[PDB]
């Protein structure tokens, strides 16, 4: 974005990441790095140590903190003091966090300058409109029987792969795929993410994947008509641009965190076709009934309601029974899933050999 | 060709020496098409 | 093609017909009428033996009016043999012709200038030529006659004193005779000619014979880095007429597209109606016309081989 919008030459721009660490030798320039590289204090190698001396020795003028809602952390805040700058700018869509350290931003980087209302921009055609919905999926009796006995730690895994949610996710994905919508599926639980993708035969992305592979999957999901849905994880929860994304599904996510709900919603607020008449982005949150997820779900979406977005309860999806095939329809398949999830927890010598 | 240029006559030829010769999710084995550039 | 090609051909035709004998015209004309020509085909076109063809090709090659190209051929039915083809490289021939014309004119001018100088001297015995400066220092004591060094004999004045006009006549005739060459060259310089090659010449080929053994094809060896001296040189339109029936058909197709277009943005049914009270999810005129026509007719009467291939 920097190269295309402004007129800075590539000569004065240096990127300090794990791949390349060269620093611009010109009089002045830009460094687009990450908090991890600048916040590290203990183990810095020779390649990175020279960069650190270059950063510290010179007196910089400006610092930009994208997603500044994580700057007041224990050691991410060290970059503000270590790096010398006469002006500091914070840029975060969401300015809230679980702990009471949000107010600390006042003296780390300064006060709040301007806040833009979400609704006002939405009606002006600058951001897309979202029809937030919360689908209630009652767990089957067989699974719920083990729900009561199972401990909380394994309880999460128990109701994250309930058969009812599979039917809702599959039916919703197919319905939106027919409509011609680019669907993004978010799932904090890696094991659940893999289970969804392996059965559904759709690509999935999670922390272990390399940059090259995820980029290839991302490019295919955008420019190829064959693939219209992807299965993302917490990796892409922030500062990712997906203009083609219009539909979002959240089978299960990060407990009581609120910023995660809002930041993930921001992915489909990027819709390129946000000005065509009658366009409404779709944001779903499948929640199991009679489970602690309802307590978490009602708590995590407490920031969107403040902004203005309203959540609609969908007790039943019309036409869902007439779908040809559904996951774990027969009792035999359901019991097979139940057991599997329950079971989860000298050069001379060389010639001889 | 060089000799003709010395005499002022345009040579319709050139010296031949001047001519220069001139990873996860592997359950989608082949669905993923390489849309690397646009 | 191009007008310049004819001009170059005319220049070659005049040069060969004037500055060469008879058989030279036949060989060059045959290689000008056709493109690259196999040696075997050239022999039978003119019906001249190989021994007689040698002197003609050799001299023409020496003057660079004809270029040679040798390539290995692999007949499907016989052992491989090297074939020789002859063609014309216009930049080479024009370059050679330009130099030779200048040299001949320059030689006569230099010879004409030489004849204007004093005659000189020579010794009848040893046939040694002496210049005026050289003869002055060899004269005798009496200073009456020039004396030779080797022979010690009186010298004799040289000839060429009366040729002052003859050489001028020679130069006059050549310039008038050689007029068309300069005129052709002047037009050639104005335009730009593209250097010819064995492959390029084949584009204009007129086969000499019906079943010539030589294969008039250039199949360069695949990815060969070897370089030889002097062997390198510098959507369909269809139209459909739409009638009244087709016009409405297109409208119906357009209407169908418009109906489907709105669907991608249409809100689902779940979104429309609040679903809290529903269940859970999971688990005859023709005769009248004829009589009218008959009646109106009465009114008018009353009033009145298996290989890889691709589909192109
Ligand atoms: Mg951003
Ligand atoms: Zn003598």
């Amino acid at each position: 974005q920097f190269l295309q919008w402004c007129t800075l030459q590539p000569e004065n721009c240096a990127v300090f990441t794990s791949d390349n660490k060269e620093m611009f030798q010109t009089e002045s320039g830009l460094v687009v790095s990450t908090y991890s590289m600048v916040a590290n204090t203990r183990n810095r190698s020779h390649d990175s140590q020279k960069v650190m001396d270059f950063l510290t020795g010179r007196e910089w003028g400006f610092i930009i903190l994208d997603e500044v809602h994580v700057v007041p952390a224990a050691m991410f805040r060290r970059v503000v003091s270590t790096i010398a700058a006469h002006a500091k700018l914070g840029l975060t869509a969401t300015l809230v966090r679980e702990d009471d350290k949000i107010g600390d931003l006042n003296f780390l980087i300064g006060p709040k300058l301007y806040e833009a209302n979400w609704m006002e921009l939405s009606q002006k055609g600058h951001i897309a409109n979202v029809q937030c919905a919360e689908v209630w999926c009652p767990m089957t009796a067989e699974f719920y029987q083990e729900y009561l006995r199972e401990t909380a730690r394994k309880r999460m895994l128990l109701y994250i792969m309930n058969p009812t949610k599979f039917q809702a996710c599959q039916f919703l994905i197919q319905y939106h795929e027919r409509r011609g919508d680019k669907i993004i599926v978010f799932s904090d639980n890696v094991y659940a993410l893999q289970e969804y993708a392996l059965k559904m035969g759709k690509p999935f992305i999670y922390g272990s994947t390399p940059q090259q592979e995820r980029m290839n999957i991302l490019q295919n999901f955008q420019y190829n008509d064959q693939i219209n849905t992807i299965f993302l994880s917490k990796v892409g929860d922030t500062s990712i641009d997906l203009p083609e994304a219009t539909c979002l599904i959240q089978i299960s996510s990060h407990y009581g965190s609120r910023r995660q709900e809002a930041q993930r919603l921001g992915r489909i607020l990027r819709a390129k076709r946000r000005n065509d008449e009658g366009f409404n982005a779709f944001f779903y949150s499948l929640v199991s009934k009679d489970t602690q997820e309802m307590y978490y779900s009602t708590k995590r979406q407490a920031f969107l309601v403040d902004q203005g977005y309203a959540f609609k309860v969908i007790t039943h999806l019309h036409g869902m029974e007439n779908i040809p095939n559904l996951a774990y329809a027969s009792p035999r398949e359901r019991r097979e899933l139940l057991q599997e999830v329950l079971l989860k927890n000298h050069p001379l010598i060389r010639k001889m050999y | 060709p060089r000799k003709l240029q010395d005499l002022g006559l345009k040579p319709a030829s050139v010296d031949p020496a001047t001519i220069k010769r001139q990873i996860t999710n592997t359950h989608m084995t082949g669905i993923l098409k390489d849309y690397s550039h646009r | 093609d191009r007008p310049i090609d004819d001009i170059v051909k005319n220049l070659l035709k005049f040069v060969v017909r004037g500055f060469y004998g008879g058989s030279f015209v036949l060989v060059l004309d045959a290689i000008l009428f056709h493109s690259v020509l196999a040696e075997d085909d050239l022999k039978q076109l003119l019906s001249i033996n190989k021994t007689e063809l040698g002197p003609l090709i050799a001299r023409l090659r020496s003057d660079r009016l004809i270029s040679i190209h040798k390539q290995r051929e692999y007949p499907p039915n016989s052992k491989s043999v090297e074939r020789v083809y002859y063609y014309v490289k216009y930049p080479h021939a024009i370059d050679a012709i330009k130099w030779k014309v200048h040299q001949v004119v320059q030689r006569l001018k230099d010879d004409l200038d030489k004849n204007s100088e004093p005659n000189g001297y020579m010794c009848p015995i040893c046939l040694t030529k002496y210049t005026q400066l050289e003869a002055v220092q060899l004269l005798n004591f009496d200073r009456t006659e020039f004396l030779c060094s080797l022979c010690d004999e009186p010298l004799v004045e040289d000839d060429s004193g009366k040729k002052n006009k003859e050489k001028q006549d020679k130069l006059n005739r050549l310039m008038d005779q050689i007029q068309p060459i300069i005129d052709s060259l002047k037009k050639i310089d104005d335009s730009r000619i593209e250097e010819n090659t064995f492959e390029i010449a084949l584009a204009r080929l007129i086969p000499p014979q019906n079943q010539s053994h030589a294969a008039y094809t250039y199949n360069p060896k695949k990815g060969s880095t070897m370089f030889r001296p002097g062997d390198s040189a510098p959507a369909t339109l269809h139209i459909n007429i739409t009638t009244a029936s087709d016009e409405v058909a297109q409208r119906e197709l357009q209407e169908r597209q418009a109906e489907e277009k709105r669907k991608q943005n249409a809100v689902p049914e779940w979104h429309k109606q609040s679903t809290i009270g529903k269940t859970a999810l999971g688990r005859e005129e023709r005769e009248n016309e004829k009589t009218l026509n008959d009646y109106y007719a009465a009114l008018a009467k009353k009033q009145a081989l298996e290989d890889e291939f691709e589909d192109v």
